[PDB]
């Protein structure tokens, strides 16, 4: 595979990097995003 | 005062004097864009 490829070109002042276990016939996957405080 | 003061002065430390809107709690902005207070577009340079 071409890996990250054209998702991003450059990174400036990167302050975060959480790497853990991956998040993801048909399979329903539901997500709720909240940005509070 | 014994670590963060220089006779020349310390520029390694900066603060945001002007912003368009008050920040929401626990929010950090690292943008270096020009605060366009004037209707006329600063366009990346200082001016009136
Ligand atoms: C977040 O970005 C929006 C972009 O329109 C801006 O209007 C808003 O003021 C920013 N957040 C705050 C509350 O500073
Ligand atoms: C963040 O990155 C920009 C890239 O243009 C740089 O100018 C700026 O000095 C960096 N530092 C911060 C935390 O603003």
């Amino acid at each position: 595979m071409e890996s990250e490829f054209r998702v991003y070109s450059s990174a400036n002042n990167c302050t975060f990097e959480y790497v853990s276990q991956p998040f993801l016939f048909k399979n329903l996957r539901e997500f709720v995003f909240k940005n509070i405080d | 005062n014994k670590l963060d003061s220089k006779v020349s002065g310390n520029y390694n430390y900066l603060y945001r004097l002007f912003r368009k809107s008050n920040l929401k709690p626990f929010e950090r902005d690292i943008s270096t864009e020009i605060y366009q207070a004037g209707n006329k577009p600063c366009n990346g340079v200082a001016g009136f």
